[PDB]
């Protein structure tokens, strides 16, 4: 059905379940025995062209993380120069009656001092420092 | 054969007709015009004429529905436009004038040709005006794959919707030079008008891609969803989906404390139809979202606020994205969608230094002028002027409705409670703010006004706004006759 | 007698009857509604009932020509809208929609009214709604005359002009108390919201007045220009001044050399009637002048660059004010007349970091989208997409002219000279820019291509202009059909 995870595919005897997660209409995203691919679908003119395409590599930085907006800092997670993961939350800032929360994106570790609690300052300071 | 474009090639970019040929169907396109000269005779141009003259304009077809584009050259002369380059454009926008279609162009131009004189100002100037007087009959889309400089800058600007490709393409008025000359600052083409500075921060460019490929397999989808002209309806596809899916998922969405975020996406998604969302301008004012959706197969436009990012409050940046969504979205008869949740204006100096009481008044003009059917949905809270501004239902809304822990009051509990007890005794905090939120800050002083059609289980809205929606196919409502309006610049 | 109005003026104020008797003429004012109630019943206001209910709305007469107007009343509930409040001044703006008359509103509101609940949100978007609907169809002018604060500010945001008193008068969104609970600065209502931020930092306010009685007798003034309503004609008015005047000063007023400055109202006056100018938003954006004028008798509009203040370069402020300007004029058949000194826009990083390509694109829009009338006199230079943005004869002109001096060119000299020899001998400088000055930075050579219908002498223009404006009278040019168009906002 258009749109929707389930696949049900039969060769002859042979019977498969395949998932689809999504597209941008020139990969795919679908599933095969439980783990996720991206399968190209491209034409003539799509494959001779796609050689000649620039394919930049995105910023690789392991460096300090700083809040994106002014706010109040009320509860902190982690604690200082130990290890950090990927999806950790850190600390939740509290603003206009809205806590947030900025997580660890992706890290190994950090080495840093810690914003004290009630520390309403913000404007966009090291809270944590990645190193 | 693959002559003349091994060049090209080996710089890692694209050349105009492989664009063209990427866009359209594999073999309809008909180019129109193909053997015109410059005959400029002038500063040793005599020489050196061009067969294509730098310009490839056709027809095409996409999905089976008819399109006009044209694409710059940069070979030849840089892609500068002359008296005879602009004379093909000029004719193809006034032939898709002329029969209900679209005009998609793909600009590369390294500006203007001097060797031409005021010549090139002459062909500027024509396609401004067709511009500006073909903008709300037939969508306009431009795309830039390469350099954009000088007063050319100005015609995409005109256009509906601007697209910017990411690694070797830019756009601005003057060049780094002239700054260096009169302020004495060295800065780099991309870092004065690459495209995350326009993605972010100028807010002129309304998406990004990665590649040309990427470009235009996104902009076909881009177009299966806009009308072909202005008085033709809205386009209907065919789709498996179905009102009477289970979305029950709803109920739980909304935190049971005021103070928590959550993300706007989850009430979006389940009431659209699946992987069916183009977002627009998704870098920029990143508090509200706008951009386009399918209901029950033909083409809606979403507006929803994201307490997610500096709690769902308005802005300039919101109230200009807005704004022009909505424009657009009404001048071609496409149906709105609203998601409401908004504490009110964000408060500052610099606001009020920038203007605020402008920019803030275009996304209200926007939603009280318009004439096609609009569906709003408060979930939790409408505070003060914003609740006015998104879609109210005193500003001819069709049909209003609201979520059970809903909250619609003139302000927070707190300066209600100050204003209604000027110096009453100490401690009035805890047994006044209390019970003045329980009392007003819930929507059942509001649906006692009328101000709501109903208070409904959040399971049934997919139900609600299909029935809505194909309700309303047919309404006809007309403003008093104007010339034009005058909107807050 | 003199009762009740003692509190008032003892602190140096005046009243709203008082500055309603200032307004129209002497005997000409009918209130229209006097016995009103609030009919509220909550938070212990079943008591202290007043008569007028805080406003007054009448019809008047000024100059012999009909108005309407209303004023709020600061002593009654310190001003505040209600459900009650905002029903009067509905119905004086539909019954002005319906027969051709304007509106005029002295604003003194202190915001909304808590106790009657969303009733005062009702209200106020009752009034968004009529003020969004006729705009363009009747002028509206607005003067806030003590404070205005909360929602309240976007009704005067939408309506045409809005003016200031210099002392007591103050608008903002939110108030400084808000301010500092959030970021911590503690700033006084004046310095956030005075009429010299509005008038010099944000531009919302198209002028300032140092008292009532001035503000009242140039509004008169003011209204003595405007036409009655969308379908009504320019309003002529006899004079004695007549269009054989001599004007010969005008020969001398351009300096003869390229590097001195000069100021464009020793251009502008000559050629207007006798002391008939009325500056719109005279200390905003300098370099650009924008008003009404009277040429034989009959008004029309005034859009000229200013050598003396920025070297008469555009930019974001000056493309907004002439946007506004232009669009307004053209929206009720005022005609257009410009003078054009331009070198270009301001190069700067904060100029794209702030969105160029936006704000200039309004002007060029508003000129070419505009069917009324049009006569353009270039005094001496303009350069690039800046001569195609000021009204330039590809833009359906009817008129141009330009001054034996003038100079139409794609860019300077020194550009060019870059462009056209890329590693020319060395030297180059002197034998070539002069040479290309000479022979291309002329009206020469615009004039061959037809850009410039004559070059006269500056002791003409007068002549020329009236002899134009008074043929031109009965143009018939209409648009293609279109809901609305879509501005870039
Ligand atoms: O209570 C003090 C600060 C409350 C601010 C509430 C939000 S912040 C921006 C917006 N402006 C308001 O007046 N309220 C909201
Ligand atoms: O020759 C170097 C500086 C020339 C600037 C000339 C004026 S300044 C602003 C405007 N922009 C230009 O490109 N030219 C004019």
């Amino acid at each position: 059905k258009a749109s929707y995870p389930i696949i049900r595919v039969k060769d002859g005897e042979a019977e498969t379940v395949l998932q689809f997660w999504g597209t941008n209409e020139v990969t795919y995203g679908m599933q095969m025995r439980g783990t996720t691919f991206d399968v190209n679908v491209m034409s003539d003119l799509q494959s001779t062209l796609a050689h000649f395409v620039p394919i930049t590599e995105a910023t690789t930085n392991t460096k300090q993380i700083l809040s994106p907006m002014p706010g109040v800092i009320v509860a902190i997670k982690v604690q200082p120069g130990q290890m950090v993961v990927a999806g950790e939350e850190l600390l939740t800032l509290e603003a206009m009656k809205m806590r947030n929360k900025i997580h660890a994106q992706a890290d190994g570790k950090v080495k840093e001092v810690k914003v004290k609690l009630g520390a309403t300052v913000e404007d966009n300071e090291v809270l944590v420092e990645l190193e | 054969p693959t002559a003349a474009e091994d060049l090209r090639h080996k710089k890692k970019r694209l050349t105009a007709m492989e664009r063209v040929q990427l866009f359209c169907d594999p073999g309809t396109f008909r180019e129109r015009d193909a053997l015109v000269e410059h005959e400029c005779h002038n500063f040793g141009m005599e020489k050196r004429k061009v067969p294509g003259d730098g310009f490839i304009t056709g027809t095409g077809k996409v999905f089976g529905r008819p399109v006009f584009l044209f694409s710059h050259d940069f070979t030849v002369f840089g892609g500068s436009l002359s008296r005879t380059n602009a004379a093909k454009v000029v004719r193809i926008m006034e032939e898709a004038a002329k029969i209900g279609v679209p005009v998609i162009g793909f600009n590369d131009s390294g500006g203007a040709r001097i060797h031409e004189g005021v010549d090139s100002l002459a062909g500027y100037a024509d396609i401004f005006l067709r511009n500006t007087l073909f903008s709300g009959v037939i969508p306009q889309i431009s795309v830039i794959m390469g350099p954009c400089a000088g007063g050319a800058v100005y015609s995409p600007a005109i256009t509906d919707f601007t697209f910017m490709v990411e690694t070797s393409s830019y756009m601005f008025v003057t060049g780094p030079e002239v700054v260096s000359a009169v302020g004495g600052k060295l800065v780099t083409k991309d870092e004065l008008g690459g495209p995350h500075v326009h993605a972010t921060k100028s807010g002129v460019s309304a998406g990004t891609f990665p590649n040309d490929i990427v470009a235009m397999a996104q902009l076909r989808r881009l177009y299966s969803y806009l009308p072909l002209s202005n008085r033709d309806p809205v386009p209907v596809l065919p789709t498996a989906d179905e009102r009477y899916r289970d979305v029950s998922s709803l109920n739980t969405v909304v935190p049971t404390e005021v103070k928590e975020a959550y993300d706007m996406r989850d009430v979006i998604y389940p009431v659209i139809d699946h992987d069916s969302f183009f977002e627009i301008q998704p870098q920029f004012a990143k508090n509200i979202i706008c951009g386009f959706a399918r209901v029950e197969g033909r083409s809606v436009c979403i507006i929803a606020n994201q307490p997610k990012v500096q709690a769902g409050v308005l802005d300039i940046d919101s109230s200009v994205k807005g704004a022009r969504m909505v424009r657009f979205a009404d001048a071609f008869n496409i149906p709105i969608i609203t998601f409401v949740d908004v504490p009110g204006f964000l408060p500052g100096v610099q606001q009020e230094y920038g203007g605020i009481i402008r920019h803030g008044a275009k996304l209200l003009y926007a939603y009280a002028e318009a004439t096609v059917p609009k569906v709003t949905i408060i979930t939790r809270k409408a505070y003060g002027g914003a609740y006015d501004v998104m879609s109210s239902k005193h500003l001819r809304g069709d049909s209003n409705y609201a979520w059970p822990h809903a909250e619609i009051a003139v302000m927070g509990a707190a300066g209600a409670c100050k204003l209604l007890y000027s110096k009453e005794t100490a401690e009035q905090q805890a047994q006044r703010i209390a019970d003045y939120e329980k009392t007003f800050c819930t929507p059942l002083s509001a649906a006692r006004k009328g101000f709501v059609d109903a208070v409904i289980d959040p399971s049934e809205t997919r139900m609600r706004v299909c029935e809505d929606l194909e309700r309303l196919a047919r309404k006809q409502l007309q403003n008093p006759w104007k010339k034009h309006g005058n909107i807050p610049l």
